[PDB]
DNA sequence: TATCCTAACCAAAAGATGATTTGATTGAAGGGCTTAAAATAGGTGTGACGCTCGCTTCGGCAG
DNA sequence: CTGCCGAAGCGAGCACTACTGTCACACCTATTTTAAGCCCTTCAATCAAATCATCTTTTGGTTAGGATA
């Protein structure tokens, strides 16, 4: 309680950082369902829509050819074996480290 | 509108002030603030630079002998001042005051104005430790202005010779602000 | 020992439905002394293991439900109580402000404990006469009483005038139909003064099997519209005994209706246009309103 | 001798000098959002309205 | 057995609460580009205090450098 209150700005509070394991998955997943951001925060249930869409606004200013490159390797789709990599990569990562 | 009236008599009063009594948010009502202003088109001047110091300044505990500040921590606000405002007049001519929040430059240069009138009992001390003391809370900014302004002053402390000779450093050229 | 006798009471009221005495909890063990168990009652009553049943043999005691209990435990005390307070209304209910007036419960609190018994089907809000949107709180299986349904009459807070109005001219069209029917047959006055009369049973049978309204007409309610008319110095009135009509209306006895005519035509007086002038305290010969002036009266020599 | 003063200097107190380990501060990023513009779109919920002449009350005997 | 008129008592004008429902539209979804500023972790990069290893001066004290008593 006093007068010296600071005011900033707050709304870019910290966010979880984006790993590249997590990275391959978001490419496989364009390979694998395409860009609609709904979904795909579906499949990765840690991260939400804007999320996904900023992620595809950073990775857009350089990564462009990547993501078509994805895109044109399509692969069946399956929400279940979705899942199941996911959280097997992950362990991996973490039992590598 | 309250906070407009005071800027006609150019009375001193921040943002976050008014924003304490009101359950509001910087968004929210700088904003609707916004809104108001372009719908009445009312001319209105800015908060000018040296006014605000004033009340700022002379919040301080600094002035007097307390059981949280004996005397060593204990100063002069006239000087204080004083030297505050020759500071602030280089931060603007030298482009640090536009475009930034306005308050994070006058803790800066209290801080360092505070520490330099009795440097040698007073440069161990740090921002928060300071601030608490006052029980101020502190500018996040006020580190990246702390850190512009003493690239200023060292690139000022090289032009003369008679404290070129000294090799100044961030340590060291604290205690020469009053030279300079 | 208090903790004996809660159990025994609630026991022993599972296995009588007629209720218990407090001398039964004695009669199944002798030790329990009438002071504890009296005190035992009063705090159970405020707890929902107990409702008292007075009677001759005796006060008794019985349980209502597994959640009547339930709802009174910690800050639930104020439900059932809430409950307590809208049972004693029974069919007639409470509003929204009388109950915060009454029992000075918070407001806050009454929220929860009207969206509880309702979802437990213990009470429902009903509009009323009294105070129209006020919505009073009563028992959800009970039907609401004539302060809160007002009869086929009362219509989504508004009143059919039509409705009544056309029952009115109707009821009197039939009276005043049968009476000149009756005296039609022009014999004898003596039995004019039996024939002319017409029983409500009858013409309520009548002006259902017209079914102008398809809302019911109770055998009272047309009766009661009947009433209108003698006020409206247009029906007589006349008892006899029961066994006219299915019905017979009243306790040994029944009671019928006629038309009657005007005794006198309309006076002179109000012929006269100063009957009728609303200003006749302030129109004088000297004041500015005058008969020298006055409009009315020049414009009543026209027609 | 029986022992201390004190060169040389061992043995340790104690005094103290330096490189390193351990403990702490911090750059810059992650990434995140704000002023301002363009527009169509829909919902559903919020919240305007100090006496003292006059006057009062009920018993006690006449008639 | 009604009732007129007595004695005891009080008084005032002068004192240079609300709904409540409709309604209309604020509010939101939802994207693009600017610019600098502001923003929290978070480790990487960097810096600072205290400690361990060891040398050196003095207190103890001897050998041997030295001495009175
Ligand atoms: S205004 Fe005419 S009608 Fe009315 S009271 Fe006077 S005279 Fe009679």
């Amino acid at each position: 309680g006093s007068t010296t209150t600071y005011s900033s700005f707050r709304k870019n509070y910290y966010s979880k950082p984006w790993s590249n394991k997590e990275t391959d998955m978001f490419f496989l997943a364009i390979s694998m369902v395409g860009t609609d951001f709904s979904m795909i925060g579906q499949l990765f249930p840690h991260r939400a829509r804007i999320e996904i869409k900023n992620k595809f606004k950073r990775e857009e200013k350089t990564n462009g050819w990547r993501i078509d490159k994805a895109f044109q390797e399509k692969r069946p789709f399956d929400f279940d074996f979705f899942a199941h990599l996911l959280q097997k990569v992950l362990a991996e990562e973490e039992k590598r480290k | 509108c309250v906070l407009i009236t005071c800027r006609q008599h150019n009375w001193p009063l921040t943002m976050g002030a008014i924003c304490t009594l009101l359950y509001a948010d910087l968004d929210v009502f700088s904003s609707t603030y916004m809104q108001i202003v372009k719908l009445l088109g009312l001319d209105v001047p800015s908060l000018c630079l040296a006014e605000l110091v004033k009340t700022y300044c002379s919040s301080f505990k600094l002035f007097q002998a307390s059981p949280s500040v004996p005397a060593k921590y204990v100063e002069d606000k006239e000087k204080m001042l004083s030297r505050t405002m020759q500071l602030v007049e280089l931060a603007n001519e030298t482009w640090l005051v536009t475009g930034r929040h306005p308050l994070p430059v006058i803790t800066a240069a209290t801080f360092l104005a505070w520490q330099s009138l009795q440097p040698a009992d007073r440069l161990s001390c740090s921002l928060a430790r300071f601030c608490k003391l006052a029980n101020v809370d502190l500018p996040y900014p006020a580190s990246s202005r702390l850190q512009e302004l003493l690239a200023v002053l060292l690139r000022m402390a090289e032009q003369l010779a008679w404290l070129r000779v000294l090799r100044l450093d961030k340590r060291s050229v604290v205690k020469h602000i009053g030279d300079l | 020992d208090p903790v004996e006798i809660e159990n025994r009471i609630i026991e022993l009221c599972h296995q009588f439905p007629h209720g218990i005495t407090d001398q039964v909890i004695q009669n199944e063990m002798p030790h329990i002394e009438a002071q504890q168990r009296a005190v035992a009652i009063n705090r159970l009553l405020s707890m929902g293991q107990l409702d008292l049943l007075r009677s001759n043999t005796g006060l008794l005691y019985r349980i209502k439900d597994s959640q009547n209990a339930g709802k009174m435990k910690g800050s639930d005390n104020q439900e059932k109580l809430v409950y307590q307070i809208i049972e004693d209304a029974g069919n007639k209910g409470i509003w929204s402000r009388d109950i915060r007036y009454k029992s000075n419960l918070p407001l806050t609190e009454i929220n929860k404990i009207l969206k509880n018994l309702e979802s437990k089907k213990l009470i429902k809000a009903v509009k009323s006469v009294a105070a129209s949107k006020k919505k009073v709180y009563m028992l959800y299986n009970l039907q609401p009483d004539r302060s809160v349904t007002g009869g086929a009459w009362y219509s989504d807070q508004d009143f059919e005038s039509e409705f009544v109005e056309v029952l009115n001219q109707q009821c009197f069209k039939f009276l005043q139909s049968k009476a000149e029917t009756a005296r039609e047959s022009k014999q004898n006055p003596m039995i004019q003064r039996n024939s002319s009369f017409a029983s409500s049973h009858e013409v309520w049978k009548y002006i259902c099997e017209l079914g102008i309204s398809k809302v019911e007409l109770s055998m009272e309610d047309i009766e009661t519209i009947l009433n209108t008319l003698i006020y409206d110095g247009k029906v007589e009135m006349t008892i006899i005994a029961a066994k006219e009509g299915t019905v017979g209306s009243v306790d040994g006895h029944m009671k019928l209706y006629r038309a009657v005519n005007p005794i006198i035509p309309p006076t002179g007086l109000v012929r006269a246009p100063c009957g009728l002038c609303p200003v006749f305290d302030d129109c004088h010969e000297g004041g500015e309103i005058s008969p020298s002036n006055c409009i009315y009266m020049t414009e009543w020599l026209e027609f």
